[PDB]
């Protein structure tokens, strides 16, 4: 009888809808699709972004980010792949991972939880690779769970916490920078040629602390290049950003005459141009919603430290360009800050940055997404976003803090037989 | 990072979603034994 | 004092000479150079190739191959690299390998043996990667020694044995091809839909046996691509090939009047265009000298098998295109072949190929590089070249079977300080 | 499955070498090749002839 | 494989090697304390 060995190249629809929801400052998966080696991928996403109804009207916009990444299966399975592909049919099946038994767990991966509490390993591990290479601070430790059921709630139902927009206290120098370095000398002598060699060792250490925490950064400084296969990192295909706006509604009865309520609704588009898929893998699409980091109790540095010295106030170029970094506390920038929490800044940074001012009359007032109290804990706890800081800004609904409805217009050019060829023997 | 850094805001109103699929049609997908409306 | 943090880009000479020697059918290293990330590499090699003085004059040319490969250090050290580069100065030193204690051992790597009997690991492991990816037959096992002192003589003094030029008996089908495949049926019935599915499983198995023994081959059939970082294979930068010629010298005394002696000497050039080096590594240059595989006792297949049937002689298209491959012996193509040594050929291959004829008067005659006896052993022993088959063709000298004298015109564009900057403190 | 009944017409190499020897006044065979009905045959032979010193 | 497949035979005679190094000069390499011939 007739045996088919090849196919022709045709476009495939693969379009679907998007009823999404999430929290603020957490990275959640929006869409996912498998691809084959040799394909071409295209996507237009058109939708609307809404926030929960506000308590008093629109005051500050929020910014929204959409990302698309490509993750090969060889980056996840490694050597179990390759052997799988070389053996062809009759190869051993690929492994899975375990999840907690609920419906809303494994929702940060953009799927409903199966009744068996098992999902493909490449879905979970492909999310960890994106977070560890692009979204955590380079000086933080990596995250390695091996099983989605080892996470807690708010990590399984919603994504992982991300970082605030850069600021004086949300973007400090890494907690490993050295404020001094010693050189061993004799009792009544010093080698001045070895002193010259001690400055060259410190220069390489300071570069590896401010710019070059990752291997791909070290190679780039020499003038070289690394492919994402050499580093085993995902490939960023597209990125979009916008601000979300809306309007107000006026109350008209006896009690609410003079009261307003804000309604955020924004139309957006995420477009990915045609992309050649070199190996089997997955495409991820993710979203992130954030606010500018405004706090009600922040003060200017020169107004908070006690007595002004020449180094603070003069702005002398010979002094700012030759001094080590300065270590300060949370008490120097916040009214109720803790004096035992320290971080390091650059000298003269108070003449390069200006903070926002919030009047004392705004303290503890509903609506108005601010940070009411100075953040507590170690450095990593302060830099990451706490979505409980925005609970008093919205009204309680079932759809969390933001929701979206989107149509994904995907198109892939594959080499597959038609449905007719698959069901007919001859 | 690599290659995107684009933008996506549009003006107007968020019209309701119309049709679950369809941007460009390929070949037939479903065979029931005749026409079905 | 003055501390230098950068440099300018300048060309560097790095030119040297080449007094080389080797055997026939063995792959030996000719030149080697280290490179840094961000460099540009260029090379012109001009020299002369000579064979040992012949016994009776020129009859058959030989063909010579020159290759250049690029091997990153990350392909060799793996995870010990990267950690080495991220730690910077004060990192742990890279490991070495042990060699046998002689001067001529480790000469296949293009170096003199140090008195400590230790060499960098990337020199030995970079040679194994080239051989396993480009020079052995795809169905052979890989070679994995971990130490150059585990090799034998003729592998340490000279390179590894390579394969003959393709032929009826030097290029057979892989020894794993199936001549039949069964399908399980019932006693008095057969599922004809499952028979159709049994042919599709056999098609994938036959492709993985004739074309796709390597992972990079499987991905290519889908229409995809793999980088050499994904496969962890060396990069071929240039390849050259030529035939070697010469002339004859006449004897003029009482006894040698009427006798001639051949002198092979050829001028060649190996040119590498400008190449951008993306990471730290090594460039290798290697040579290989071979003869066409002519034997004195080879016969045509139709003249050696006994009684001709319709399938042998008719050349019918409906029969050659639909039959399984045929298994024959060394007795069917050689006069003194062994009937217990088998190999598989395609049906009708005797109408597509013609062997060379050597008259019986040429049997056991000095000069004339032939193969006097049919090769013995298993399949792998026959396909690889034995350089003892050419001992009676040359006169005994200290410079083996071929020698070359070459000048390498290299030029690299680096970012390094001058010699003056390195020796002056200020 | 697929059963092939015909083929297309293509050129085939069938080239080889010649190390020959003989006596004077005797007729010896130099080359030989089988052919099929319907073929086309062509040959160029280039070489050197030497006598004993 | 990748990118080469070139050829390298030239006609003539194998002239002896002349000078160990030198195709294109860069900066100075050796400092002895003066000129040396």
């Amino acid at each position: 009888s007739n045996v088919q060995t090849g196919a022709e190249r045709m476009p495939h629809d693969l379009s679907h809808l998007g009823f999404l929801a999430g929290q603020i400052g957490r990275l959640i998966t929006i869409s996912t699709t498998p691809v084959i080696a040799g394909d071409s991928f295209e996507m237009d996403a058109v939708g609307a972004l809404r926030l929960s109804p506000l308590r008093r009207g629109l005051a500050i916009d929020s910014t929204v980010d959409i990302f698309t990444f490509y993750v090969p299966h060889r980056h996840v399975y490694g050597e179990q792949w390759i052997k799988f592909m070389k053996d062809g049919v009759n190869a051993a099946p690929l492994p899975t991972v375990n999840t907690t038994g609920y419906i809303d767990h494994a929702a940060f991966l953009g799927t409903i939880n199966p009744d068996t509490n098992k999902i493909p390993k490449h879905l979970f591990q492909g999310y960890l690779n994106i977070y560890n290479n692009y979204f955590k601070a380079p000086w933080m430790p990596d995250r390695t769970e091996a099983n989605p059921n080892q996470l807690n709630e708010d990590d399984a139902r919603y994504g992982f916490r991300c970082c605030h927009l850069k600021n004086i206290w949300t973007a400090p120098l890494p907690p490993e920078t050295e404020l001094s370095r010693q050189m061993t000398t004799s009792t009544t002598s010093i080698d001045i040629m070895g002193l010259q060699a001690a400055y060259a060792n410190l220069h390489t250490d300071q570069e590896r602390d401010y710019f070059m925490q990752r291997y791909r950064d070290v190679i780039s400084s020499f003038g070289g290049k690394t492919s994402y296969d050499a580093d085993n990192r995902p490939l960023l295909v597209m990125r979009s950003n916008f601000w979300a706006s809306g309007y107000d509604v006026d109350g008209t009865d006896q009690t609410s005459l003079g009261q307003f309520s804000g309604r955020v609704q924004q139309t957006y588009k995420h477009s990915v141009p045609r992309f050649f898929v070199p190996e089997h893998g997955t495409m991820f699409t993710l979203a992130l919603v954030r606010f500018p980091p405004t706090a009600t109790k922040e003060i200017q540095y020169l107004n908070a430290k006690g007595a002004l010295t020449y180094t603070d106030i003069a702005g002398d170029p010979a002094l700012y360009g030759n001094l080590p970094p300065r270590e300060i506390s949370m008490k120097d920038v916040f009214r109720s800050g803790d004096a035992s929490k320290k971080f390091k800044i650059a000298e003269g940074q108070w003449y390069r940055y200006a903070p926002s001012y919030v009047s004392p009359a705004y303290h503890l007032l509903e609506g108005f997404p601010f940070i009411q109290e100075p953040p507590s804990g170690d450095l990593q706890e302060r830099v990451l976003i706490r979505h409980h800081d925005y609970d008093q800004c919205f009204q309680s609904v079932q759809l969390l803090q933001w929701n979206s409805q989107v149509k994904f217009n995907v198109t892939v050019y594959r080499n597959l037989p038609t449905t007719r060829d698959s069901i007919m023997t001859s | 990072s690599k290659g995107k850094k684009r933008s996506g805001a549009r003006p107007g109103r968020p019209q309701p979603l119309r049709g679950t699929k369809g941007k460009r049609k390929g070949a037939r997908l479903w065979y029931v034994g005749g026409q079905q409306f």
